């Protein structure tokens, strides 16, 4: 009684599976080169080694950032879109959405690849909120990521065009609190009837218990380097688990479907856009 | 050890 | 020297009181046949333990609201308008305020039976919530009631027609500040020149302390089962009691202020409209 | 489902031998202690008497340093001597000279359970005791009698070595629990009964013991109502003897043989006293 | 070598300082007449001594404030506006804004002198609030000052003309957030070329890391009764400290900057509109 | 009416005031030549200025003492016994013992100038602690402050002849729980007769407070340079208040007494020892 | 200049290093065999998955160890001395203390392996704990591990022979504070000349910030398969890193020490009395 | 001694 | 400022 | 999100 890879794949095709929910982490966006900003040997490192941070985290402290906002915006400056394109995953989420599959879409990364795929906003759920918006840290007036690009592209503190503020990018610091949107679980784990688990092992809270908000016949699909965290700890029935490398497994699946033709034609497209 | 964002 | 049941009468209808605030609890709805979801025997209780919930009162706790929202829409279902109506003691309240004599009417229950039985919404200060509105637990945007009305009485978990995420009433849960309109009893309790209880112990603070926010002239008087709390703790030479049967004893106080017609009456066109 | 006759023959034929008892403020009213939260005793009147803003807060540590004379009101008057035991006490009592009883956990200040010949390795005073008393600062322990004229005189029991103010081991506000409250872990898995009486269980963590022994393990509620724990998740085997908690021990008494031998140790126990 | 009086006045004068940031105490107030209400001996200390507080402080405690705003009120009419005018320190200051030296001034006041004296909102960071603004607390309406200022006047409590409740001025009280602009620190003290201190140890955080968030460069001019604070325990080369009464200190300076007749042109102007 | 200080000398011989309960401060002590370790001027000062301390109070932080215990035992080397000798108010406290006057002495010094002036340690509540025992910070071993003293002397961190760990002296840092004695203001402070405040504002809690527990019937004098804290927020009937030099004041009340022959004897007598 | 593995070991022949101080996590024992709690595939994780645990860590929780004992018991009856074996790095801690070179060795591992590898207690600070001594939860009575080890082999749980409370071993659990002789650190890393990191990547506090605690001429050597941590993010001149396998770079020092032959010997006669 | 604090 | 607890 | 245990 246990199901393959092709099982859930025949299930999506069949459509007994249209209300699809999907995790991510960092995994899936290190084929599009996302350099770790915690692990040396990238230049982002280096250069943050520049400044007075005790580690590298306190980055996405506000205490740090209000003494000296600087290495946080090196950072948004490697990161800022434009700088890195989606691959293949990201492209596979999307197809996803144009075939009317996705419910939602759960992400734990700041590089805004999803939404630079071509998934609309309301689709998302950045959990680390983003860089493709701003909001001014005294007036709270919000901004259009592309309002600051300049400033941060030339390594100047983006100032409030009102009352001067450092406007700072939408990325959830340490220590408040999720994005409004984050609550959509409570309607969207219930709804699902797939659950899709990409490049996370999903160690840290509130995502892990996440996992088993699915009702108990929902099929959960790992596609993983490893198989740890909640889905090892608390396995089900109905469980997958594709380990490997993420973009290997994930091509595998979209081969499964039968949507490679689809996939290379919407990678054409796409990378031709940008 | 590890910072979080807290959930409301 | 004492005051009796009656020397209140006296004092209100000979308008001496004219600025009464009213404080309510339990023990006033309960004759209108209003189920205790704590306590067994209710088919509100039987269901429920239907749910995972280790105790009943985690229908008014957040994360078990998120993790599962039904229980409590059970509960916002059982006493949703429509389903109860008000009886003698509301009505006194609202005779109360159609003569002009009400200051303030301060509520613990969440049945809305002081809306239904025609007393503005100013004059209330629904201290536990109310289901006459909600917010959008995502986007905050407010709705009337019977925006989810349907929902609630279909079984089905309201979603915001913007976000879709979940529309929730507006009680006030555990953790949660009270309402703002809380904040009127600094002005409402100096200005007060007749303080009366009905139908609650009033053990729990903030309610507790503002039986003694009061002026030391001001008459307190108790339409309670027991003597208890800081009335019986703290007494004052102006206080009165009236123990036993909660709507024994407001039908007692409405006969010495010689409104029985007049009530019998306004009972009989409000039941008329329901 | 059981009876009430059901669990009397299961300790008769002594398949029940491991029996863990919880006890709360209803078996000790038959003796007549005075609720101090309720107007209408004297105590309460002598409560009234002092500078506090709740009666609760006779169990508070900084109105106690501020004012330890309402407290010691308290332990006046429900210090060992001024009550006897009841019944329900004698019951247990006997179920402890008969070797049934594993442990019993009381959330009780009044000390009856000593009173009425039961070992203190078989109880968990989960609130405290007046049995024994700590000098707030030195810490010396002292037995309850060292201090009994001190607080029968109405006086603040004072320290020979240091003058601080000797406290009873009574748990305030805030305060761990007993250290022999960790018993649970081992009693409870162990128990082959669970015996609930007069108590609502409305306080944790007293509250979700009664759910820590097996599922196979009979609990016999002897109570006013039917609340708590024992209401929201109830067993295939649970026993609800509802109405007074007197009348129901003794219905069980009965129903166990015991009347007689129970009316004897009444008898040369109340003689004693 | 180290820095004197003169050296930077001199600084001043040479252009090689021409972004000040100047923080401010109770010190450069009290030559205004500015009672403190702390401290024993005025009529403003005497009037608190009539209700029961357990302590000064209590008047900015919002606890206090809902149990009885009256105090708070008594303070309020002492200091509102008009009662008290700027001295010769405020107009230094304002002196230092017209000749396009003053990059921010922070006050830890409330008397809304600073204001009086000229220096334009926008220069200023009032981060213990304000008596020109009002916040309804029950519906947080916002109303100007002088909305209410009869009612401060008549010692009668402001209540809010849309809910009733109490209309409570700006003022920051304990525990509540510093106001947003406060956060303009963490662009100002990195551009300033002179950190000027007045009437205040900045003995309490955060106002005391702030005196260490100017590069190490920046000279900093303590003119203050005594040298203590973050001054005291980490010195910089480039300190100086005016000890003394505040006034002599801030007119040795103003000589020092041969700035004395268009001070007392200045004055003449500004005490005449008055 | 309001008594003078002559009226309390009167009070205390007739000796209806035999329980006299005494509180101190900083104040007291700076007649010794106590250096105030926060401010300049002293060579304490100096030598802890070598570390990287980020406030005073720092040196009374466990976190810092762990990290390098030596800023704090420069302190204990400048205060240990014997390098400072106690002045004419210790003497007179002493004096107030030896007739059999004195109750309890509570103390804020670390400088244990009471015990080196003759007062046994029973009438002693050193609430912030003592250099006259140590206790290891690893295996908490009680040790004599003689045991460290050679180490002490020597620039060396006292270690455990046991365990190796640091032996600490038992001074009260901040966060740790003031000293089991303490609490013996539960029955001092009810049983006074007299109140005496001796150089300090009593401004921080719990002093504070207890400053008003004791009978309203009670007699407070208060000997300090200003009037200040509880005793001028919360002023008394019989209150008196000695305000200037402290060492002054009490020559003053000494004098007043007629012991002050007897005081200078007791002086000869007690400097003769050391 | 930069210092090579070499340049260490000649350091160590010479003895200009006999303080060393060694920091040892995981990497260390898993070629003992030992089996990750928190990793699927070992026997130890499937006996686990048999309790109602949310997630693994909460077998190092007390409230669950009160709710259930039998998992810890589980896990402590798996990693009982005498199931697992020291391996070449242990025994090489053992000769470093053999030959007199050892000050302290600080463990985050809970399998008791420097114990049985024949280092004294004295020189160990096991971090985390040790299944070495007991302590009953009732009465604080302390017990060998030896006393316990029947009724742990036997699937029971250890009863106290006085009280009969549970009898736990000293595993620190989450909550709970670090063992006394942790505090040994205060003394041992300012007094140690070489800094010896094994098998643990130092993300954790307090454990992190020790590594910077050695004084800056101090050689830090890291024998890991990674370089991250503060010795990645805060680098020394005199840092030395041997990336790889534990073992192979241990091997590596120990033939570079000259010592192979030495250790051969050891690791023979020791594994022979196993 | 109570303070303002920061967001 | 610190504080020592009560 | 993880548990740790506290220096005193
Ligand atoms: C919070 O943890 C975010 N901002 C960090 C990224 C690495 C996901
Ligand atoms: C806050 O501490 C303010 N409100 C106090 C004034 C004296 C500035
Ligand atoms: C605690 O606050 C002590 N260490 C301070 C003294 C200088 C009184
Ligand atoms: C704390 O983290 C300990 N008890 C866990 C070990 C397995 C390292
Ligand atoms: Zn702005
Ligand atoms: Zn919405
Ligand atoms: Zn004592
Ligand atoms: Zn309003
Ligand atoms: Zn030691
Ligand atoms: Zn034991």
């Amino acid at each position: 009684g246990k199901l393959s890879l092709q099982d859930v794949a025949e299930l999506i095709r069949a459509r007994a599976c249209q209300r699809v929910v999907v995790m991510v982490g960092a995994g899936i966006s290190t084929p599009s080169g996302i350099p770790d900003f915690r692990s040396p040997g990238s230049g982002l490192y280096s250069n943050l080694q520049q400044y007075d941070l005790p580690y590298p985290e306190a980055i996405f402290e506000l205490p740090f950032f209000f003494h000296n906002p600087k290495p946080f915006f090196t950072l948004a400056k490697e990161l800022y879109p434009g700088n890195y394109k989606p691959n293949v995953t990201h492209y596979f989420l999307r197809l996803l959405h144009d075939k009317g599959l996705l419910l939602r879409l759960y992400t734990q990364n700041i590089d805004g690849l999803e939404r630079v795929s071509g998934i609309p906003a309301s689709k998302l759920v950045e959990a680390h909120g983003t860089f493709a918006s701003a909001t001014c840290t005294v007036c709270q007036r919000p901004f259009p990521g592309e309002d600051i690009r300049a400033d941060v592209m030339a390594d100047r503190v983006p100032r409030c065009p009102v009352c001067t503020g450092v406007v700072k990018p939408d990325i959830v610091f340490f220590g408040e609190p999720l994005p409004q949107r984050f609550l959509l679980h409570v309607v969207d784990f219930p709804m699902a009837d797939l659950l899709l688990i990409l490049g996370t092992s999903l160690e840290v809270e509130p995502f892990a218990s996440l996992t088993e908000a699915v009702r108990s016949s929902v099929p959960r699909l790992l596609i993983n380097r490893d198989l740890v965290g909640p889905l090892a700890w608390h396995p089900r029935s109905r469980d997958v688990a594709q380990l490997g490398d993420v973009v290997h497994g994930v091509e595998s699946l979209v081969e499964l479907l039968g949507w490679t033709e689809e996939m290379r034609d919407l990678v054409q497209r796409e990378t031709g856009k940008l | 050890t590890r910072s979080g964002k807290v959930m409301r």
